[PDB]
């Protein structure tokens, strides 16, 4: 509907484009929405005991 | 190249304009007090809005009063002034109707335009306001239907004062025409002079509306000094010279010349002092008020011998405070007071709205003057309650002066402009036509009530002229509901000032003919 | 320096009363600037010009161009008298002050708290019933008639400064408008600025002035030996050169040999003499082009007893081209019969103030004229050139609309009682509005009577008395003396197509200016 | 310590707060020019142009905005223009109005995303609840149809009068330019209408030019200027002399050849004037340039020609009567053959008089009949604002033509989805039911502004307006209260369906979709950065 929406979805599109061009480099993926940094924090507390 | 005009015949001006002619002069005088006319027209009536008028000063003045407004614009058109200074006449004389003044004379001067611009010129269009204004003093005799004089007392004018009131003040209108029926009433002359001086209004900042009250006394904003604040007796000694000694007037100069004389004066100037407030003590004195300084010693034998000492300095407020409580400032130092003493019923201090007040309360007899003590959250609510307490006090001075009453609220100004359309229409000559131009002007006053109130003036303006039918001459507005049916102004009780619509209308007309007799306007170079 | 955060930058905003009852105050102060210029008492208001002339004049319409207003509402009412100024002639003065007069009245219920759109569809309710008031109070007009022409066009210049001159300057202004009255295919048509041109002169008398029966302009011979004085001439008309040019090309000539440069020198030449010998093959005698005329081509014309005239303009050629009857063509070797001037007449080289001005008249049936003016000076030439303008375009409306309307007052009043009577079935809101119309056409006879000086309390109380019956409806005023004369005696009448403009557009300059509650003012553009 | 950006950078509820202000000083402009009782404004320029309009369009375009958020809402009245093209003044204060109570919203700490989550789940209901509720297509109302939805869009404007007279126009000129395509798609180009302007006699005189207008003259004052029975030969090439291109050059090795060089110029410039003119051909339009030496064969040959026309008339003329564009020579190495077969026709080519300039008018093009409006005012500025109400009121009929569905007008569809997302935001309402309760207020702004301009009651005249669309849903009794818009000059709630108060369907669904749309992109500024402006380095 106005030229500042057109330049976002082109954006939004190529981070869409972008994710799938991660899984043929790489055919794996994890859990999202703050899963792995949690992981990484608990991991590695242990890791430096 | 481009040649220019010259001065031709008079240009001798170092700076100044020159007018002269009717569209040049008589034309833009109208169309500048129109824009007067204009401005109050909102604020005009009960419904009326406030203006923030802000002056040179950098001060806030909110208000609907038309007086107060025209006060703090700095108008500089020399006609426009002349609109002013009119409503400024209507304000000395009865303190209320300024603002009819300006929608009349703004209509009559609007109406006189339509006049110089398809017929005759301003030595009929004056000659013909003049006779239908003679007519106009001989309807307002006719219209008197009730009058202020059975029953004098706080009923009757609780229900006469809300026409001032609510014009101003409309939720307030039952609050504010109650304390102005316990304040009016209570300073009466017993058949003689109405004093509006004697009615003083002591703002104190704190709650609403609600908690003010009228106290048969005077309220001061000021300290004691002391440790007598309590005082039941109040026996009130009032001086106007400064209280600590009696000096000399030319030089002064203390001469010693030996060691007893250097020794004894310290002594015995403060046994001086002590006789002077032991003289006062023995008389029964309480209070002492006076008008100057005091000295550290009178403040210490007037803690000994229990008696209040009261600081006013400010030299009016000291001749109130003797009518209040019936004394005489003696101007001389402190005599043997033999009968010119006060007798108040109780001074004491209180607190109030994180101010310290000093009350000089009459319980037993109340009347002698009194002071309405005005709450509010803003001081600038303060200040226009004060504006709605003075047209209270001015409309009691009306009711003093002529006890008739005519039925407002636009009852009147249709009764005028049907008069005045009777006798234009039984003038056979050319001055017929400014005759029922003046009667159109008295049709405009109507209008503004209706256009305050959201209320379309055409209809509105349409059933007063079926409703009169030479019998009825009583209903005005009712500006209560939209789709309004409107009633009777002596059943609803909206009837205020037939001396002030004697006057609105005799200054209005002198204001608007004495515009269109300037032919010729010679101003200067203002600096 | 940091910016402040705005939004719509240096520009203003104003809304409310200030703009509805601000665009009346602008449009009354217009109305009253050309007041003084309606009726016959009027007088000439002189004008200063940015380029350092003077324009004094006394038509509504060559006064308001002359003014340079900053006010928007103020441009608008400069405009409705450029459209009058070219719809019809006299149709100027009385639209910016009915205009003026509608907005008076449409201020008085703008103040009732009346919605500006209900005063609107009582002017468009108003505006339909004084079309058809007019066309019943009309009368046919015989065109064939001279003497009743020339009472049409002495009613439209009596305001004029013409009006001294005026049995000279109506029998001018009837003749030019007959003689360009041209129709070649199944139109009609009448063109009085492209084919009546109006050339002054300064010197002389104003009593001299008078309409030539052809064309002239301000051009000399090309050559002394050529003929001043031709009784019957055949005029050939061209466009194109007589000489040598470039052509549209890269044209270049390699020389080689000794005698190329003398052939090219002397095939310039030829092909000035092919071209002249092609124009003398239908024997003419007065040769005129828009373009140089070389020296060859001088020679060739000279011992053929040719006079040549040598950068006429393109618009005289089309002038001279109807009076003639020649064809403007603009190849020299594509000359034929039909394009040869015949049947004009006298053909005179005269001189009027050491300047040589030829004259080709007394044609036979010319279809363009030039209206000669001489006067004292260009000062006074132009008022009656801008008088004359205003004389034939009112001629022209005549031979359209053969309608005429009373004048003078008269077609005001004859509507103002039509629209009274009609608004007593009105019954409703609309009604008020609708009778201020009919008290706004009153501003025209109040005119004419505070022009010269009359009463207008006297004046129009018995002029709407005449105007109570239905028989006699034509009474106007009289701006000679000032009294209430009837027009059918007096001899004042307008045109049926000056009357409808007037008050079409000044209800519709009221249309515009009353939906107007806003004023945006201090942005650019590209 | 902080950002160390050479601009400037304002984070919080301060955008949040400028951004609703930014959409209402928008708002406030034109909420003064809608709906009939709607008044027009000035547009003065630093020049001295002035522009009197009232199109939501034309205002916006011309205003000098600033602020980003401002730009939003000028460039969203540019897009109704093209989509629909009468949309134009509510699309504005509904995206406002959207602003301004998502902004009430975000004050209560609730989460923007879940107003624009709840802001499509009403705004595609509005949709779902327009389509189910119309009332008939174009076939039982027929040619009532046409003339009460343009006088729907003329009411706000100039031409706003009581009669017929421009209604009647528009619906004859779409109705002329009946352009089929395939697949079945009868398409209305209202661009083909060749809007013109006079400042003339007044409005009722306004011609309605069954044919094209041509805004041209002759040229030479020579020719016929009215030819019956015409065969118009529309071409475009410049008729001028024959000019040699930078790759050919003139190098002559004899003086004798001279001349016969330099009159083939013309002569070949000639051969292509007399084989276009043998064919009957009288009038003849060109884009390019006819010299002075051309206009001599037309002269006296008695034909018409016109030279320097537009490239966009020349394309609406050839298409209405039949002729063929052509640029040049054709038709397989051919010297000039000019395919006489291909001409034009007309019945009437005749330059009349327009208030002294000049005017070429074709009647009737005898080959598809199409329209063309001459409009006639007072003054310049009331003919470009009766060309801009004119080409609003084209565009009316155009969208009711192609798709056959029109809703009622005057506030009577927001008063329906006023109460419908009330009662939709309560049934699947858990989070996100008070964003489309606030749509529901936001879309009674329309009606909320034909009750100020009109110095009516407010807030009694839309309490009425909603009292009967609340007993149209609640109360199935066939009750038919889903027309019931407002009385403007009377001041009650009417019936819009008897009183002939038509709108289209996509005029209000296309605005719902682009100020929903815009009101999404402004609620995502809680950070704004403004960088320095680089002028002057
Ligand atoms: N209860 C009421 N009903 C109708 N009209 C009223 C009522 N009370 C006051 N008014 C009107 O309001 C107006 C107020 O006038 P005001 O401004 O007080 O005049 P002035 O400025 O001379 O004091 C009066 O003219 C009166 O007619
Ligand atoms: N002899 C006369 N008596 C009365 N009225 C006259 C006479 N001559 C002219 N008038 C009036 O003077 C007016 C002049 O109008 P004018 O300013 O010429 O209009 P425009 O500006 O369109 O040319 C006319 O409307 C006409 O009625
Ligand atoms: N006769 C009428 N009665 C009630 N409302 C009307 C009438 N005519 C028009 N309207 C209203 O006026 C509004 C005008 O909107 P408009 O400014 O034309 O939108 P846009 O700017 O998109 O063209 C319409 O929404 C319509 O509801
Ligand atoms: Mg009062
Ligand atoms: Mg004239």
């Amino acid at each position: 509907s106005n030229k500042l929406v057109i330049e976002e979805a082109e954006r939004s599109i190529h981070d869409a484009l972008c994710v799938i061009r991660c899984l043929v480099k790489k055919r794996a993926l994890i859990a999202g929405g703050g899963a792995p940094e949690i992981e990484l924090a608990l991991r590695l507390t242990e890791y430096s005991r | 190249h481009v040649p220019k005009a010259p001065g031709f015949a008079q240009m001798l001006k170092e700076g100044a304009k020159h007018f002269s002619g009717l569209e040049e002069a008589v034309y833009r005088n109208i169309q500048a007090c129109k824009e007067l006319a204009q401005t109050t027209r909102t604020a005009y009536g009960p419904n009326g809005m406030n203006k923030m008028v802000i002056n040179h000063l950098e001060k806030l003045f909110v208000t609907n009063d038309a007086a107060t407004i025209l006060r703090e614009l700095e108008v500089q058109h020399p006609a426009a002034k002349m609109i002013v200074m009119a409503s400024h006449m209507q304000e000395q004389e009865v303190g209320d109707g300024t603002n009819f003044v300006l929608v009349f004379a703004g209509a009559l001067l609007e109406l006189a335009e339509e006049l110089l611009r398809i017929g005759l010129s301003v030595s009929e269009v004056i000659e013909g306001y003049e006779i239908a204004c003679r007519k106009a003093h001989e309807i307002l005799p006719n219209l008197v239907c009730c009058s202020a004089k059975n029953l004098r007392d706080i009923d009757e004018v609780s229900s006469l004062l809300r026409t001032s009131i609510m014009s101003k003040q409309y939720g307030n209108e039952v609050f504010l025409a109650k304390l102005i029926a316990q304040a009016c009433v209570s300073i009466f002359p017993d058949s003689g002079h109405f004093n509006v001086d004697n009615i003083r209004v002591c703002k104190i900042l704190g709650s609403g509306i609600s908690s003010s009250s009228v106290l048969h006394g005077m309220v001061f904003k000021k300290e004691t000094e002391g440790d007598v604040t309590s005082v039941k007796d109040a026996k009130i000694a009032v001086y106007s010279c400064p209280f600590d000694g009696m000096i000399t007037e030319t030089k002064g100069t203390v001469l010693i010349k030996t060691a007893e004389e250097l020794m004894n004066f310290s002594k015995g100037e403060e046994n001086l002092m002590d006789a002077q407030v032991k003289a006062i003590a023995d008389t029964g004195a309480n209070v002492v008020v006076t008008g100057g300084k005091v000295a550290d010693m009178a403040l210490h034998y007037a803690n000994k011998y229990n008696i209040m000492l009261v600081r006013l300095n400010s030299k009016w407020d000291l001749r109130r405070l003797c009518k209040t409580v019936g004394a005489t400032a003696l101007p001389r130092l402190t005599p043997p007071v033999l009968e010119e003493m006060g007798h108040c019923d109780s001074v004491y201090l209180s607190e109030v709205g994180d101010t310290q007040v000093v009350v000089f309360k009459h319980e037993k007899e109340d009347g002698a003057i009194s002071t309405i003590v005005l709450r509010g959250s803003t001081d600038n609510l303060m200040d226009d309650i004060e504006r709605a307490v003075d047209d209270g006090v001015n409309t009691f001075k009306v009711l003093t002066r002529d006890k008739r009453l005519v039925p407002g609220g636009g009852a009147t100004e249709i009764e005028l402009a049907k008069q005045i359309t009777s006798y234009g229409e039984t003038c056979p000559g050319l001055e017929q036509y400014a005759i029922k131009k003046f009667a159109e002007a008295f049709e405009a006053i109507p209008r503004a009530l209706a256009e305050n109130s959201g209320v379309k003036a055409n209809e509105v303006i349409s059933k007063l002229y079926a409703v009169h039918q030479e019998g009825n001459k009583n209903v005005g507005l009712d500006i209560e509901a939209e789709v309004p049916a409107v009633k009777d102004m002596l059943e609803a009780g909206i009837l205020d000032t037939y001396l002030g619509k004697y006057w609105a209308i005799k200054l209005a007309t002198n204001a608007a003919v004495t515009v269109l007799r300037v032919d010729q306007i010679i101003m200067a170079k203002p600096a | 320096h940091r910016p402040v955060l705005v939004l719509s930058q240096n520009t203003k905003r104003e809304s409310g009363r200030k703009v509805q009852s601000g665009n009346i105050n602008a449009a009354k102060t217009i109305a009253d600037i050309i007041r003084t210029c309606l009726g016959p008492k009027s007088m000439m208001k002189m004008l200063l010009d940015p380029m350092g002339g003077i324009v004094m004049t006394n038509d509504g319409n060559a006064i308001l161009r002359e003014i340079q207003v900053q006010h928007p509402a103020a441009k608008s009412m400069i405009e409705i008298s450029r459209t009058q100024d070219e719809e019809v002639g006299d149709g100027t003065t009385s639209v910016i002050i009915l205009a003026g007069e509608m907005l008076s009245v449409a201020e008085h219920f703008l103040e009732q708290q009346m919605h500006p759109t209900v005063v609107i569809s009582a002017y468009r309710k108003a505006l339909d019933d004084m079309i058809s008031t007019l066309k019943k109070i009309s009368i046919p007009v015989d065109i064939s008639d001279s003497d009743m022409m020339l009472n049409i066009i002495n009613s439209s210049i009596t305001t004029k400064a013409i009006s001294r001159w005026s049995s000279l300057a109506c029998n001018i202004a009837l003749d030019a408008v007959k003689m360009v009255q041209f129709e070649e295919n199944g139109r009609k048509e009448i063109d009085i600025k492209k084919y009546a041109r109006v050339e002054k002169i300064p010197g002389g008398i104003i009593e001299d002035s008078c309409v030539l029966r052809g064309v002239m302009i301000n051009k000399d011979v090309t050559h002394p030996r050529m003929r001043r004085y031709i009784k019957n001439p055949r005029i050939v008309l061209l466009d194109s050169s007589l000489e040598y040019k470039k052509g549209e090309s890269q044209t270049d000539i390699e020389i080689t040999r000794e005698e190329d440069f003398t052939r090219i020198l002397q095939m310039e030449e030829e092909y000035i003499q092919q071209l002249c010998e092609d124009i003398i093959q239908l024997k003419p005698d007065v040769v005129i082009t828009e373009k140089g005329i070389s020296d060859l081509a001088q020679h060739y014309l000279m011992r053929a007893n040719i006079t040549a005239i040598r950068r006429v303009r393109k618009t005289d050629n089309n002038r001279i081209a109807r009076a003639c009857g020649a064809r403007i063509v603009s190849r020299p070797e594509e000359l034929r019969e039909d394009d040869v001037g015949t049947g004009a007449g006298l053909l005179e080289i005269k001189k009027i103030g050491d300047e040589y001005f030829t004259f080709i008249t007394d044609c036979k049936d010319p279809k363009a004229c030039t209206i000669l003016l001489r006067g004292a000076s260009k000062e006074i030439l132009s008022e009656v050139e801008r008088n004359l303008q205003d004389a034939m375009q009112v001629c022209r409306n005549v031979l359209l609309d053969p309608q005429l309307v009373p004048g003078g007052g008269a077609s005001e009043m004859a509507v103002a009682h039509a629209l009274t009577e009609k608004s007593k079935a009105m019954t409703g809101v609309e009604q008020w509005p609708y009778r201020a119309v009919a008290q706004a056409l009153e501003v025209i006879p109040r005119t004419l009577i505070q022009n010269c000086g009359a009463s207008t309390i006297r004046l129009l109380t018995s002029l709407r008395a005449k105007h109570t019956q239905e028989n006699c409806e034509t009474w106007g005023v009289n701006g000679e003396t000032g009294t209430l004369v009837d027009m059918k005696e007096l001899g004042i009448w307008e045109p049926l197509a000056v009357k409808l403009q007037t008050y079409k557009t000044a209800v519709e300059t009221a249309v515009l200016l009353l939906r107007i509650d806003d004023i945006v003012s201090g942005h650019k553009k590209k | 310590g902080p950002l160390s950006v050479f601009g400037d950078r304002s984070t919080g509820e301060t955008i949040r707060s400028q951004n609703v202000m930014a959409a209402a000083s928008i708002a406030n402009i034109v909420k003064s020019s809608l709906g009939p009782v709607g008044l027009d404004k000035m547009l003065v320029d630093d020049i001295g142009d002035v522009t009197i309009t009232n199109d939501g369009a034309t205002i916006l375009k011309l205003l000098e905005v600033e602020h980003p958020a401002a730009k939003v809402l000028c460039e969203l009245a540019d897009l109704q223009d093209k989509e629909v093209g009468d949309g134009t003044t509510s699309v504005v204060i509904i995206a406002a109005e959207l602003l301004k109570n998502a902004d009430e919203l975000v004050k209560q700490k609730i989460h923007p995303t879940s107003v624009i989550s709840g802001y499509r789940l009403a705004c595609k209901e509005a949709v779902r609840y327009i389509n189910e509720n119309l009332i008939v297509n174009t076939d039982e109302l027929g040619r009532d149809c046409l003339i009460n939805a343009a006088k729907t869009s003329m009411s706000s404007k100039i031409i706003g009068i009581n009669g017929d007279f421009f209604a009647n126009m528009v619906v004859d000129a779409v109705l002329a330019i009946k352009y089929t395509d395939i697949r079945g798609q009868p398409r209305y180009p209202v661009n083909s209408v060749n809007i013109l302007k006079a400042h003339g006699r007044s409005q009722m005189e306004s011609m309605l030019i069954s044919g094209y207008a041509l805004n041209c003259v002759v040229g030479s004052q020579g020719m016929p200027k009215r030819i019956v029975n015409a065969k118009i030969a529309c071409l475009d090439f410049s008729l001028q002399k024959t000019k040699m291109k930078l790759g050919v050059q003139v190098v002559i090795t004899d003086p004798e050849k001279l001349d016969q060089i330099r009159q083939r110029e013309s002569d070949i410039t000639k051969e292509r004037i007399q084989k276009i003119l043998a064919t009957g051909a009288n009038v003849i339009l060109t884009t390019g340039g006819i010299d002075d030496m051309c206009l001599k064969y037309f002269v006296e040959a008695g034909a018409m020609a016109v030279r320097r026309v537009l490239k966009r008339d020349l394309k609406r003329i050839a298409k209405a009567s039949g002729a063929t564009i052509l640029s040049t020579l054709a038709n397989l190495e051919g010297e000039e053959t000019f395919e006489a077969a291909m001409l034009g026709q007309a019945e009437e080519v005749v330059q009349e008089r327009i208030c002294d300039d000049e005017l070429i008018l074709i009647k009737n093009t005898k080959a598809r009949t199409s329209a063309s409006i001459i409009l006639r005012g007072a003054n310049d500025f009331m003919c470009d604002e009766m060309e801009r109400s004119l080409h609003d009121a084209l565009c009316v009929v155009k969208r009711v033509l192609e798709s056959k569905s029109v809703v009622p007008g005057g506030g009577a569809v927001e008063a329906a989805l006023s109460i419908y997302l009330e009662n939709y935001a309560t049934s699947m309402g858990s989070r996100e039911q008070l964003a489309i309760a606030e749509f529901a207020r936001s879309l009674l702004v329309i009606p909320n502004t034909l009750a100020v301009n009109a110095a009516q009651d407010s807030t009694d005249l839309v309490a009425k307006l909603r009292a009967f669309h609340n007993e149209a849903q609640v109360n199935p009794e066939r009750k038919n209260l889903k027309w019931i818009g407002l009385d403007l000059s009377n001041g009650k709630p009417r019936d819009n369906k008897q009183a002939g108060v038509f709108e289209p369907t996509i005029v209000k669904v296309k605005s719902l979709k682009f100020a929903t749309e815009a009101a999404i992109t402004i609620l995502r500024i809680d950070d704004l950065i403004k960088l320095h402006p680089e002028s002057k380095d």
